[PDB]
């Protein structure tokens, strides 16, 4: 349930 | 009952506000500096659009943009949320002194009442590629409680669409697909799944970054005015395009970005997620063809985006293009909400 | 409505189900060379188990079990699935040329009628920490479907908790948490959801592997019969622990790992997810404690892992532990259903 | 939503 993908680094 | 029941499946609604429910999840969107520090600059820098204004903070999250506008001087700043995160933002408001100010009201835009109209409505509403989520919708819809030449923080949103050539991820692709080819897998032949399986991995918008030399045409721009747009403007949203091919090869597919402009009435901010500028945790977004067309430099392609809402908080993605001068065509069918997060 | 439907949140039953239709998720599964190995041999070299023998294989996904009875020369096959993943294995049943031994059947196995009783039932229904998922209940639901004296495969599972030293992994919840003790982040001050952050990340138990020296004592194991077990025997798991310290240290938790045996006629074969033994899907789990234990070696650590099943189609866990030499306590809640995946 | 983790790679 992939809403917003991780932030970068 | 409401507009937002109607318009989305129960089992999405429940898992899409359980994964903003989590501080963890909030933390992830307050930690992109990009989006956090604009939104920051955009709302500092026109203080007057703020100070001793009614706003409206639409899915405050954190309430970390209701902050913003306090910042700012804003009188009273209405936060909604609808997920349990609601709860951790009145803590926030308590320990941050700012009770006189920030009024939590949890629930859905949709559902909840509130007391006044405002002058200014503020929300980060932009799921990957721009309209993931639905939220946009949610968005306009808090029109309602708007004044007249009241704004909108962010006021526009810019769609980018460009041609691309990346082998490497066609064939990382086709190659996970091409498990479903075995005829005899531990004995078993799975060849005649090799169609689906094709079908279902390139249903996956690819969500990552890339080097802007793989872009083979200038941008194609498509914008919705949030001042203007109604809800359902963004049913069903048809984006032509006709691009000018700069460099021969096979395109693989169309790449995706957004901008958003926050108009003000001191200054216009832009926040890009755009493969040119400073990445964010939207990144970009790019949609293969399970047939790439071969195109040279001066040859025209043209077609249809055409994203279609659907009840799972998300869009149904068709893409037509071909290249004029062959009628070589490519017809293509996403599912935005089941993405391929590929970023390292 | 049906047994399924009692015990489950349809919106967890959508979201499960969804998963489980995507050949990319059979795929996963499928490319556990262990899982998938193992399973192949427990039913070839258990052939007379199988020769002429009527199957039920629940849960079979994209049919490859239900194959590999028809490899040992079952004559009657019944595979039951839930999910779209039906059609799918339809597809192969006739590609493979088994339409006369293979009847796929879509559905629920609590809400499917078979038109006899089978003599074995075949399946996969373990989840991380073996009981996630609790579809462990509907291959015992099944045993409705099984003749007196008939088997099932896997026969037996059994659980394993060990505990644990672990700084590294123990500390990075306070990094991840600390996020939030900053008293000015965009001027803002986090500091009161700092404790919240904390539980939050202490309450996901972490799949991934380790190395087996971080392991303090010799693992006891709470054994699950599936010839004899009800469906009523896994709502409320308790299993307790006597743990004889065999290295002094910092108890940071417990790690927990599963075996199922394959009991035939010619042999037993064992599916291992230990960390001894070659690494599977499955990984290993840990439960941390958010205060430690302090335990030389000779002492002995005691309480008890309680898990109790939810309609979110897992379990919340409830883990007390002290030292009984100094009487210094632990008590620890997780939520089963919300993992780190912590594996790279 | 993650029900399975992902099989471990070569
Ligand atoms: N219909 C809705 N009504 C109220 N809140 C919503 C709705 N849809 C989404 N949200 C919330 O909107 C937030 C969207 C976030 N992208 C923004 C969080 C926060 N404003 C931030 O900028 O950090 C999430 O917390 C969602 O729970
Ligand atoms: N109550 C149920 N009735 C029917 N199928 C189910 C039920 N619960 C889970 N399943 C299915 O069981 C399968 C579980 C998988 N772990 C096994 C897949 C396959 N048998 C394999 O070994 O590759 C999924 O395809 C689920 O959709």
């Amino acid at each position: 349930g992939a809403i917003r993908p991780a932030a970068p680094r | 009952r409401s507009v937002f029941s109607e318009r989305t499946e129960e089992s999405s609604a429940v898992q899409y506000f359980q994964f903003y429910g989590y501080l963890s999840q909030q933390q992830n969107m307050m930690q992109d500096y990009v989006r956090t520090g604009t939104y920051q600059r955009a709302i500092l820098q026109n203080h007057t659009d703020f100070k001793d204004k009614i706003v409206l903070d639409v899915g405050c999250g954190s309430g970390i943009l209701s902050f913003f506008a306090a910042q700012a001087g804003a009188r009273k700043i209405y936060a909604v949320e609808a997920s349990t995160m609601a709860q951790h933002a009145e803590v926030l408001v308590k320990s941050n002194n700012l009770t006189d100010r920030i009024v939590v009201i949890p629930g859905k835009v949709e559902e909840v009442s509130l007391p006044e109209q405002v002058d200014i409505i503020i929300s980060e509403p932009m799921g990957y590629m721009l309209f993931n989520e639905r939220m946009l919708e949610s968005y306009l819809h808090a029109k309602k409680y708007l004044k007249p030449s009241g704004n909108m923080f962010p006021t526009i949103g810019d769609v980018h669409l460009a041609p691309f050539t990346d082998e490497q991820l066609y064939m990382e692709q086709f190659t996970k697909a091409n498990f479903w080819y075995q005829p005899s897998f531990h004995g078993v032949d799975l060849s005649a799944l090799r169609g689906a399986a094709v079908d279902e991995y390139f249903r996956q918008p690819v969500v990552d970054t890339f080097d802007i030399r793989i872009l083979m045409a200038k941008s194609v721009k498509y914008t919705v005015n949030f001042l203007e747009a109604k809800e359902g403007d963004l049913h069903r949203i048809e984006i032509p395009f006709k691009f000018h091919m700069l460099h021969s090869g096979l395109v693989h597919g169309l790449a995706f970005w957004f901008d958003v402009a926050f108009i003000g009435s001191i200054m216009t901010v832009w926040l890009s997620t755009a493969p040119t500028e400073p990445l964010t945790h939207w990144y970009q977004v790019r949609c293969l063809f399970q047939s790439p067309l071969f195109a040279k430099a001066g040859d025209t392609l043209s077609g249809t985006c055409l994203l279609i809402a659907n009840k799972r908080q998300s869009y149904d993605i068709s893409i037509v293009a071909q290249v004029d001068q062959t009628g070589s065509k490519s017809s293509n069918l996403l599912d935005l909400k089941n993405p391929f997060f590929r970023y390292t």
